[PDB]
């Protein structure tokens, strides 16, 4: 029942919502919204409204919004603060949905589509006519069909109209069985020209007005262009038809050495899945060209195309258009298991923001903190104008490039939010300041406790201990929320299993699936009910269980991303609650914190190992540190361990039982030194890494900051069967290095870490030959200027080939894109890739 | 409560007791619903007391099928009913004298409430009119008079007397030992007494026969 918005805009003096109603039907109300801001007043007019600082405030109901906007403008020149939520769309949605929004992703119309263009150059250019618009395939999460748009003729190109039956080939490599599955959905209706099929879309657009329009590089290419063109044909006015509000705006975004132009369709939410991938897929590939990401996520590079890029149009259409579907379908395939759309929806309706605002954490949090405070009759302060000034970032230890046999890492649990809580930092919690000594003096516990009554920071900031902070409070809120949903997930999960156990030998009867909440372990009186259950209902339930476990996941991943981004705002000037004194306080604390545990660790480890001065901590990067546990190994002595697991158990036993506890007393003291509010610095073992037992493996090495690799045998309690090669930024899969070469480097590292300098030298040999005889192009470099003489140069002419495929020269084409790389890893690891002609040996004794 | 002359009439004198200050005022307001069909006596506070009016299943059910126009009989049965709750002090009670002097609670709807109203200035100018009432030192005593003769239900001859104090007040003893027996109101308007939408549709279910 309860309704919910779809999109909301502020065209003019009224909000232009767009929602699903009570009956669950899409609509589009208009509202001369009357926003209310606030203003300070004497404790004489005293009401029920206050600012985070406790000052009593007063409401101010405005006629229209512009009436309110200008109030601010005035109040600012005047010199007084204008409290309250100045982003009306936010305020509107807030009043309009004074409750926890439950949405029906079904009723939401998600449209996926891409653009097919042609030109005598290759790379078309949006904001220009020349719309040859080869093809266009739109999608619609409701009808569940693909609406392909073909162009049989026009001014340039013609003939060969798509072949539904002829699914781009068969028994070959020019078909890819594009329509792999389900054909009830492909709807070929191209009318046989562009002059009309370029407009037909509009009539279509109105029959299925897009709510969420994501596709690949749609925010920069398709839409921005698919708007420009039509404009110059049917006129600007008849170009804003892509906007359910006829309305539209442009926003140029400058880049490094170049710049493009983005167009916005009011009343719509464009989520460039690419940008949705960049942000919610923590991998950050080399070049997201979707002829790789796909080959990554779905594990296959397809279409097996053979033709001249840029000119392929004349080539075919039975194989051309077939692309303009698998494309608009592969993007759909990824989201199927990535769920970034579902992620985004679950964020927005939680924030109470425009769904396309998940790309903006400053806003997302602003909303969230706003609503939390609104409920308490508290008034969000006014966003000031601060000068952008940089502040100390994280602490990365300059490691000593070398090799490290055994190593144990200890990462710190969500440090920057935790630091915020422990210290209890917030605009209003600020208590005062103190004679601040050199950061390292605090690190070494030599400076004098900063305060006896306030929670402090290495930078000189003091905060109230007996008083919750707006910010800290909200993070603890979101944090408990992740803990909350995760539990649902775990139970739905555990429930599903109970169901799966009951699928073997189900009762042979006709019945129905039970009405139960999967977020809670089934009671005894359902564990039973379920058995008798029939096998048509169980399978139904197991789906439901999953529908839950999964809904739980997403719902708690967002709470995570939410936490991991707060600091990313709190340090941003545009953020209402931003404050340098506190931006710094947070970081410089995290600074003292890492270096402090670094100490305490070395200190404790030295002792245990009966020595002094040895730096066991080889290096940390922000929140985690890596500890060399070689000496602790020897204490038991290498030769004694049944196998590799034995050692790992040992190193885990230790540091589960000996280190972490030494680590907490370490932090507990720091809590007390800084007279913090509550100790929340929780460092825990992460990865245990080393060389197989009996192996001449180096174990793991470091060549620089955030540049290394380890042979991990266990991560956060989970022991692996086959080691894992964590490889932190050594330039392997480099976008300019042939996959063949790439894989070698990976092997090189593996072998070094496992199986030693000898093995490395063997493989380095195999691959040197294995390289001398590869393919034509593949190893080839690739650049360009404008065009090439009458691929770009090679293709082959069979005049120059003979001479080229005999005068190339892998010598350079190798010791340039493998050897150079390798050199760095091996030098730091203190090894050689090819047995160096010994020297001292000649000094035979 | 109210007894009857075994005829349909009835008499008694009641006085509403007011709270000092900083305490739950002498008037608590609570709304609710009331109907029975299929043995489903459904009687539950209504959230119309708060900014609800929708989480309250009855009101929602009432608007959705707007019954006031497509079955007035039904609406009458499920319409929301307000019951001004206030602490009182039975003065006289010929039919149940035991209540004499004792402190109780009285559920009284619109009518009577609208009576303290016209017990102040605002009712006639020119010659002026009387001041206030319901406080322990200066107020009237409603003489509840019921008349059920060939007419319809209770009557309304009750109108308090004349501005007069309360017997034995200035005494510390009867002072606190008075406010005590008072069920000071706020528990009437709170999340203390509730129960779900399940109760509503178990009660509702079986009218259509499904
Ligand atoms: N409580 C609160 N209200 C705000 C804030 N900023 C803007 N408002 C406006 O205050 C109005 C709500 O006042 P309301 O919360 O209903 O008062 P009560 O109903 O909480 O006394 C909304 O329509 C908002 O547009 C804020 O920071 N806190
Ligand atoms: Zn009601």
């Amino acid at each position: 029942m309860k309704e919910f918005y779809l999109t909301v805009e502020q065209i003019g003096d009224s909000i232009f919502e767009r929602y699903i109603d009570s009956n669950g039907r899409e609509r589009t109300r208009e509202v001369e919204y009357k926003p209310s801001l606030f203003a300070h007043c004497p404790e004489s007019q005293a009401t029920k409204y206050f600012d985070i600082y406790g000052k009593p405030c007063t409401r101010k109901l405005f006629a229209n919004m512009r009436d309110a906007s200008q109030w601010i403008k005035r109040m600012e020149d005047i010199g007084l603060e204008a409290l309250g939520m100045d982003d009306f769309k936010l305020a509107y949605l807030s009043d309009t949905y004074n409750y926890e929004i439950k949405y029906d992703h079904t009723k939401i119309r998600v449209a996926n589509f891409d653009i097919e263009v042609t030109s005598p150059d290759g790379f078309p250019e949006p904001s220009q006519a020349k719309h040859p618009i080869d093809a266009i395939t739109h999608y619609d999460s409701i009808d569940d069909r693909f609406y392909v748009f073909d162009l049989l003729n026009s001014p340039y190109g013609n003939v060969e109209e798509w072949s539904i039956e002829i699914a781009a080939k068969l028994q070959e490599q020019g078909g890819d069985e594009v329509p792999s599955e389900i054909i009830d959905k492909i709807i070929y209706m191209p009318f046989d020209n562009e002059k009309e099929l370029l407009m037909e879309y509009l009539n279509f657009w109105q029959q299925k007005t897009p709510v969420i329009l994501t596709g690949w590089n749609v925010e920069s290419f398709a839409i921005p262009y698919v708007y420009n063109r039509i404009k110059n044909i049917f006129g600007e006015s008849t170009a804003k038809r892509l906007s359910p509000h006829r309305k539209t705006r442009v926003k140029v975004i400058e880049n490094m050495y170049g710049s493009r132009e983005i167009i916005t369709l009011f009343g719509i939410s464009v989520l460039d899945y690419i940008d949705l991938y960049k942000k919610f897929s923590f991998t950050n590939q080399p070049s997201y060209s979707l002829d790789y990401i796909s080959e990554f996520e779905l594990n296959v590079g397809k279409l097996k195309y053979d033709g001249p890029i840029s000119k392929l149009r004349e080539s075919n259409h039975q194989r051309y258009i077939s692309y303009n579907i698998i494309a608009v379908y592969r993007v759909l395939q990824i989201d199927a298991k990535r769920q970034f759309i579902n992620l985004s929806l679950d964020m927005g309706y939680y924030a109470k923001i425009q769904i396309q605002s998940v790309f903006s954490p400053i806003k997302t949090w602003d909303a969230i903190i706003f609503n939390s405070l609104k409920e308490q009759n508290k008034v969000i302060p006014q966003g000031r104008s601060h000068p952008v000034q940089p502040y100390p970032g994280a602490f990365v230890k300059e490691p000593i490039p070398n090799r490290y046999k055994y190593v144990m890492s200890f990462d710190l649990t969500s440090l920057y939010p935790s630091i915020i809580r422990q210290v209890n930092i917030s605009p209003e919690t600020i208590a005062g300041t103190f004679k601040v000594a050199p950061l390292h003096d605090y690190i070494n516990a030599v400076a004098e406790r900063p305060s006896d009554v306030y929670s402090c920071s290495p930078n000189g900031m003091m905060y109230y201990k007996d008083r919750d902070g707006v910010v800290p409070t909200e993070i603890t809120k979101v944090f408990n929320q992740r803990k909350e949903h995760k539990g649902y997930m775990l139970a739905a999960q555990r429930n599903g299993e109970i169901i799966k156990e009951a699928l073997h030998n189900p009762n042979l009867s006709v019945d129905e699936p039970l009405d139960v909440d999967y977020r809670f372990d089934f009671s005894d009186e359902i564990k039973e009910k379920i058995k008798k259950l029939s096998a048509k209902s169980l399978n139904e339930m197991l789906f439901r269980a999953q529908r839950t476990e999964v809904a739980g996941m997403t719902a708690q991943i967002n709470r995570k991303l939410l936490i991991n981004s707060l600091y990313g705002a709190l340090g941003n000037v545009w953020f209402r609650y931003y404050d340098l004194r506190n931006a710094t306080a947070i970081t410089t604390f995290g600074q003292m914190a890492l270096q402090w545990i670094e100490r305490k660790v070395n200190e404790y480890l030295n002792e245990v190992c009966g020595t002094e001065g040895e730096a066991f901590v080889l290096y940390g990067d922000t929140d985690s540190i890596y500890v060399s546990a070689d000496k602790i190994i020897d204490k038991v002595g290498e030769s004694k361990f049944r196998d590799t697991n034995h050692w790992v158990d040992f190193l885990d036993k230790f540091a589960r039982e000996r280190m972490e506890p030494a680590i907490d007393r370490g932090f507990r003291e720091m809590c007390e030194y800084m007279n913090n509010k509550q100790h929340l610095m929780f460092m825990d073992r992460e990865a245990i890494a080393g060389p197989p037992l009996g192996s001449k493996g180096i174990g793991g090495f470091w060549t620089g900051k955030k540049r290394y690799a380890l042979n991990v045998w266990d991560m956060e309690g989970t022991r692996y069967a086959e080691p894992k090669l964590k490889i932190m930024g050594l330039e392997t899969q480099k976008s300019s290095t042939p996959k063949a070469v790439q894989k070698a480097l990976k092997e090189c590292i593996r072998r070094m870490l496992q199986e030693g300098e000898e093995s490395l030298q063997e493989y380095f040999k195999e691959f040197e030959k294995e390289f001398r005889q590869l393919n034509y192009i593949s190893i080839a470099s690739v650049s360009s200027a404008n065009n090439i003489a009458k691929p770009s140069g090679t293709e082959i002419t069979d005049l120059i080939k003979d001479d080229v495929l005999h005068w190339m020269d892998y010598t350079v084409l190798l010791e340039k894109t493998f050897i150079k790389p390798l050199e760095g890893f091996t030098s730091a690891a203190k090894l050689d890739y090819e047995k160096k002609a010994s020297l001292f040996d000649m000094f035979d004794f | 409560k109210l007894k009857l002359d075994a005829s349909g009439n009835g008499q008694a004198v009641i006085r509403f007791l007011p709270a000092k200050t900083d305490d739950a005022l002498p008037f608590a307001i609570l709304v609710n619903h009331g109907f029975k069909k299929n043995g489903k006596w459904y009687i539950e506070t209504c959230s119309s007391t708060h900014g609800d009016y929708d989480s309250c299943p009855v009101c929602q059910y009432i608007s959705k099928n707007d019954l006031y126009n497509t079955n007035k009989t039904e609406y009458s049965q499920l319409k929301r009913k307000t019951s001004y709750w206030a602490n009182i002090l039975v003065v006289k009670d010929p039919q149940a004298p035991d209540n004499e002097g004792k402190v109780f609670k009285y559920r009284f709807g619109k009518k009577i409430w609208d009576k303290i109203n016209a017990m102040i200035a605002v009712d006639t100018e020119m010659g002026e009119t009387p001041v206030d009432v319901t406080c322990p030192w200066e107020g009237a005593n409603f003489v509840l008079k019921v008349k059920q003769v060939s007419g319809f239900s209770n009557y309304d001859e009750s109108k308090f007397l004349n501005q007069s104090a309360i017997p034995n007040i200035d005494d510390e003893s009867f002072q606190k030992e008075l406010f005590e027996q008072m069920v000071d109101l706020s528990e009437m308007t709170s999340k203390d007494k509730f129960k779900s939408f399940e109760e509503l549709n178990t009660k509702f279910n079986q009218v259509l026969g499904t």
